[PDB]
């Protein structure tokens, strides 16, 4: 056929008895030609009588109301003089649970790190903008019971539900209910939403416990390992340098090793060690001590070792 | 460079990244899509410097100007193999810049610009000029797994 075709792998899963739409998926490069609808197979379009439940309006697919067996496949055809492309959407609708405001099919999973405010935003509510392009009047409840917005504790601004302090008894799924006018009549709108409170973990930045900006006495013309113990992630960077350089494979005297041992109990804390092998000991060396550095998105750490010759 | 890590990222508004058509888009996921969700690796050039990818380092988001068109893709290339000398490397990294409990990016190689989703959802994740406007969306929750 004339006509790209692309089918969608989000799948929307939406209530029953309740007032739906769905526009046709595609990027900004590809809304050049009027939108249509069709059914189960690509040659039967959808109802353009808004009279009817399932019927296609403002490019959009209407489900006034949703039923059950309305689940299935749906195309949008994008034509043009000169292009048309079909995406193959996916349409499933669910009941309440057995005496549950809700089915945890349609669960939108939402999180936010405790200890501050944050809010929550009830989905997909931009379609049901009135003509002065305000969204109606949302009344939130946490799993099935009302909800005080006092804006001491909670605040509904909107589409969002700003929480005040979030802790973990905050969890829950919470329900954002919505009245849209459609045609004269009046259909409900809700989105089951699961709160997920994260424990705010720790920024970690590299340690370097060895070595501590000390001194070490060593001989001309001898061999020496000079090791960096790193504590940390072992996705940190640690690695040697002298007199501001880094420490090249060319370099017949100078070789460096790297290697890390996970923790067991904590892989936060894990050790990565970074080992110079001096061949053999040059008047230079003594002219700067070696530094070692560990990193990471955070911050940097630096500890050194200073040569000297023995008294 | 040494190491990548995996890193969550949602917007203030709750869209989380996901692949359509092969480009990154922000929008609501549902119990059955959850798997959809796009995590970003991360390699650590410098603190608060760093190498954004995803599908484990193999594909990395960078910064294109086309004439004038200032734009955000998504290239085949292996995170690790990234340079900070290189100078054509530079596309590949942002700058992290932190907000009490959320982070905002700059484009390295175009100043000025931040990663950016937009109101409506289901929208390309983009790069915006104007992060004062506050018409897209330039604050994220970046924690890592
Ligand atoms: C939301 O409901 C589902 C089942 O419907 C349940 O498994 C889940 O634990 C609930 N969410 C919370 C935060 O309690
Ligand atoms: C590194 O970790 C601690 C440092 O005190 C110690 O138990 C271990 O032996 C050290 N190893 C090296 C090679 O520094
Ligand atoms: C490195 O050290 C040498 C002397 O050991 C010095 O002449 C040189 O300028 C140093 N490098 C830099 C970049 O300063
Ligand atoms: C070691 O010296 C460096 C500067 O050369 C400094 O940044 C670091 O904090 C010092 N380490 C300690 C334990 O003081």
């Amino acid at each position: 056929d004339k006509c790209k075709e692309r089918e969608e792998k989000i799948i929307l899963v939406s209530s029953a008895n309740e007032i739906d739409v769905r526009p046709c998926p595609l990027n900004p490069n590809e809304h050049k030609g009027t939108i249509t609808w069709y059914k189960d197979d690509s040659k039967t379009p959808v109802s353009t009588e808004q009279a009817s439940r399932i019927h296609q309006h403002k490019e959009k697919l209407w489900f006034v109301p949703a039923k059950v067996e309305d689940s299935g496949h749906y195309y949008c055809v994008v034509r043009n003089s000169s292009y048309c492309l079909r995406i193959k959407i996916s349409a499933k609708f669910v009941e309440n649970e057995p005496n549950l405001c809700y089915n945890a099919q349609a669960i939108f999973k939402q999180k936010l790190p405790v200890a501050g405010d944050g809010g929550l935003v009830c989905p997909y509510m931009e379609f049901f903008k009135n003509e002065n392009n305000e969204l109606p009047k949302l009344q939130w409840y946490k799993d099935c019971k009302p909800l005080l917005l006092d804006n001491i504790h909670f605040s509904g601004v909107k589409d969002r539900l700003i929480v005040m302090n979030v802790a973990e008894k905050h969890r829950g799924n919470y329900t954002c209910h919505a009245s849209y006018t459609y045609l004269g009549k009046q259909y409900p709108i809700t989105r089951v939403i699961e709160f997920i409170t994260l424990e705010e973990n720790k920024p970690t930045r590299p340690v370097i416990v060895s070595p501590a900006n000390e001194t070490m006495e060593v001989d001309l013309g001898s061999q020496i390992q000079l090791i960096c113990n790193v504590t940390g992630q072992l996705s940190d960077i640690a690695y040697w340098k002298w007199n501001g350089s880094v420490i090249d494979e060319d370099d017949p005297v100078l070789g460096e090793d790297y290697y890390s041992v996970e923790n067991p109990a904590n892989k936060r804390r894990s050790t990565l060690i970074t080992v110079l092998n001096i061949s053999e000991i040059e008047s230079r060396f003594y002219k700067h001590p070696f530094t070692c550095f560990a990193k990471n998105t955070h911050g940097i750490d630096a500890a050194y070792i200073q040569l000297i010759y023995p008294v | 460079s040494s190491k990548m890590q995996a890193f969550r990222i949602w917007d203030v508004n709750q869209k989380t990244f996901y692949l359509r058509n092969n480009q990154l888009v922000a929008g609501y996921l549902q119990g059955p899509n959850v798997n959809l969700e796009e995590k970003i690796d991360v390699v650590p050039i410098e603190p608060h410097a760093l190498f954004l990818g995803i599908h484990g380092g193999k594909m990395c988001l960078s910064c294109v100007k086309s004439g004038d068109e200032t734009r955000l893709q998504l290239e085949a290339v292996n995170i690790t193999d990234l340079s900070e000398n290189r100078k054509q490397d530079k596309r590949f990294a942002f700058i992290r810049s932190d907000s009490g409990p959320t982070t905002s990016f700059e484009s390295a190689a175009c100043p000025g610009w931040f990663l950016c989703t937009a109101m409506e959802a289901d929208q390309p994740v983009s790069l915006t000029n104007m992060p004062d406007e506050g018409v897209m969306v330039t604050k994220f929750y970046f924690q890592e797994d």
